[PDB]
């Protein structure tokens, strides 16, 4: 059986990025040279591999992670990163071991007069860990008096949808991310070039 | 919580008047401030936002200041359709406070009311209640006094008054006030008046039950 | 040119629940919070709490938590206010108006820019009743005389009135209703005209009352019989 790939890249519904979506691929034919020459891709980087000498390696599990951010923000999905996307939405490790790949759905994501379906988080008190997910929705307490609840002078919505519009600048555009991490453990190794 | 005070209560004006409308509240606010208007039987409409900033497509009659605790509205050249209520908001912190209202009015002259009487009709003694009104007809300003006198005994507690929104031709006010009795307690009395006070002024009607 | 529409007038008993919908039309709010604003009869207004109808996050008022529910269904653009343990002090005019809360429109510090139109609410124990209507006539000349008709125990509002149907408007005062202590409504209706034209002319009182399916008229006397 050949590693569920087209599931996670023509999936209809893609996460918001504050609350990004995760798929563990199992033990399957991992053809990942195929993948790199199925779409046009306006971003295909890998860290610590290429795409045609993973056609001779072995992983416990390859994690396939995906949100939608906009165009100006794919910098972002790379280690060593900051802003608000790396800083309190998807953070990447220092150290890691895959792929970010990236392409415009402007012609998908895009509705006239707005989507507001997609959220990141503008505020958070300290950055994430790799990997962390939060999907709290706590009024954000800038200020030294408590917020109740309810958004006012220093209580701000930690959530801001983006709103995307089909005549928006590229930079500010939709883009679907796909993160393609790859993981060894002291276990029998099950994705294979 | 914050709460904001409003002043005045209400102030009459003329068309061609420049108004000002203040709202103080308890603790310094920024520009977390709102200012609604309401016309009544209506929903009330958003005039400024942010202390200062002008809503889109309100007229620029209506503009905001203010700084702290104090903030005004001002309308500079009133116009008809800008007699009204006026609530500040504090947007500042849960609950997101309103100031008690401000009621712009027609300034016009002063006039006496024409006072009149009704006895309970003979229809409704019948079925052992007995309602005595009072009418204060086209009277400028709103504010009097009614009070109900029988047998040269003041009333507590029996009467219930209501009064119109001011006239469109004249700009006056109508009162209209009712004694509530049963048919039993109206009838052990002979003089029933209503007195209307005013200023230095005041004003009794009366009629007799025994006679007509 | 987004509207918000508001379901129709309610009555209801103490203790009981109501709920109140409001319905964005001429758009599909999604960027905007929704919060509910009351009015009792003759007094200010009073901010219940607000709902972020994206994530369905909902909070109260002090005064209100425990009794109100604020909830969004997202397909239909539709807002719901439930308010239970419901006591004659929550007799008022319920208004759902669409605000900001988001960073990006911080500049309008939460404001509401867009209101319903309302829903009139009134809790009571009292029954439907149509109107007593009675002559208003002085003991009797004067140049002006008045006469009316007090329009007295009825539940609930409205009453309409009109003079000779409709072909007497000058002169006439319809004053609000008040509510008496029985928990029924009375007002009164007056004109005023010459004592001269007091000897041919009728005057006749329309009274409408629509939640009794009612009609009322009731041609007044001169003078007091």
């Amino acid at each position: 059986n050949l590693c569920p790939f087209g599931e996670v890249f023509n999936a209809t519904r893609f996460a918001s990025v504050y609350a990004w979506n995760r798929k563990r691929i199992s033990n399957c034919v991992a053809d990942y040279s195929v993948l790199y020459n199925s779409a046009s891709f306006s971003t295909f980087k890998c860290y610590g591999v290429s795409p045609t000498k993973l056609n001779d390696l072995c992983f416990t599990n390859v994690y396939a992670d995906s949100f939608v951010i906009r165009g100006d923000e794919v910098r972002q999905i790379a280690p060593g990163q900051t802003g608000k996307i790396a800083d309190y939405n998807y953070k990447l490790p220092d150290d890691f071991t895959g792929c970010v790949i990236a392409w415009n759905s402007n012609n998908l994501d895009s509705k006239v007069g707005g989507n507001y379906n997609y959220l990141y988080r503008l505020f958070r008190k300290s950055n994430l860990k790799p990997f962390e997910r939060d999907i709290s929705t706590e009024i954000y307490q800038a200020g030294s008096t408590p917020c109740n609840g309810v958004e006012g002078f220093n209580c701000y919505f930690p959530l801001q949808s983006y709103g995307f519009q089909p005549t928006n600048g590229v930079g500010y555009q939709p883009y679907r991310v796909v993160v393609l991490s790859f993981e060894l453990l002291h276990a029998p190794a099950t994705v294979c070039g | 919580d914050i709460q904001m005070t409003q002043s005045p209560s209400s102030l009459s004006a003329s068309v061609g008047d420049r108004v000002t409308i203040t709202c103080r509240a308890s603790q310094s606010i920024s520009s977390y401030l709102s200012w609604y208007q309401q016309k009544p039987g209506k929903a009330p409409k958003l005039l400024i936002y942010a202390a200062s900033s002008l809503q889109s497509g309100v007229p620029s009659r209506f503009s905001g200041s203010g700084s702290g605790t104090d903030f005004t509205l001002t309308i500079t050249s009133l116009q008809p359709e800008d007699f009204a209520t006026y609530y500040c908001q504090q947007s500042y912190s849960t609950p997101r406070t309103f100031g008690q209202g401000t009621k712009v009015e027609i300034k016009r002259t002063v006039a006496a009311p024409s006072v009149f009487i009704f006895p309970p009709s003979d229809e409704q003694l019948k079925s052992g209640t007995a309602s005595v009104v009072c009418l204060l007809n086209n009277f400028y300003p709103r504010e009097a006094k009614v009070q109900w006198k029988v047998d040269n005994a003041l009333q507590s507690g029996n009467s219930q008054e209501s009064v119109t929104e001011q006239d469109s031709k004249d700009s006056t006010y109508s009162l209209s006030s009712t004694l509530t009795l049963s048919k039993a307690d109206y009838e052990k009395h002979k003089v029933y008046a209503c007195e209307v006070t005013q200023g230095t002024t005041s004003v009794t009607k009366s009629f007799n039950r025994g006679e007509c | 040119q987004v509207q918000l529409v508001q379901s129709g007038a309610e009555v209801k008993k103490p203790g009981s629940s109501v709920k109140v919908s409001c319905k964005a039309s001429g758009g599909t709010f999604s960027n905007y919070a929704i919060s509910w604003v009351r009015q009792a009869p003759g007094q200010g207004l009073e901010w219940m709490g607000r709902i972020i109808p994206i994530l369905g996050i909902a909070n109260y008022a002090q005064k209100f938590q425990g009794r109100v529910t604020i909830t969004a269904d997202k397909s239909t653009s539709t807002a719901y206010m439930e308010l239970s343990s419901l006591r004659s002090e929550d007799t008022a005019v319920y208004y759902c108006a669409r605000g900001y809360y988001e960073a990006r429109h911080y500049y309008y510090y939460y404001a509401m820019d867009v209101w319903g139109q309302g829903t009139a609410v009134t809790v009571s124990s009292a029954s439907t009743k149509g109107p007593s209507v009675f002559p208003l006539a002085p003991c009797s000349s004067e140049s002006t005389a008045a006469l009316g008709c007090l329009v007295k125990d009825y539940f609930p509002e409205p009453v309409t009135v009109s003079w000779n149907s409709g072909a007497l408007t000058s002169g006439v005062h319809t004053f609000p209703a008040v509510l008496q202590s029985s928990g029924l409504y009375s007002l009164s209706s007056v004109v005023t005209v010459p004592s001269s034209s007091l000897g041919t002319k009728t005057y006749t009182c329309n009274v409408d009352h629509k939640p009794s399916n009612t009609k009322v008229d009731k041609r007044v006397h001169h003078h007091h019989h």
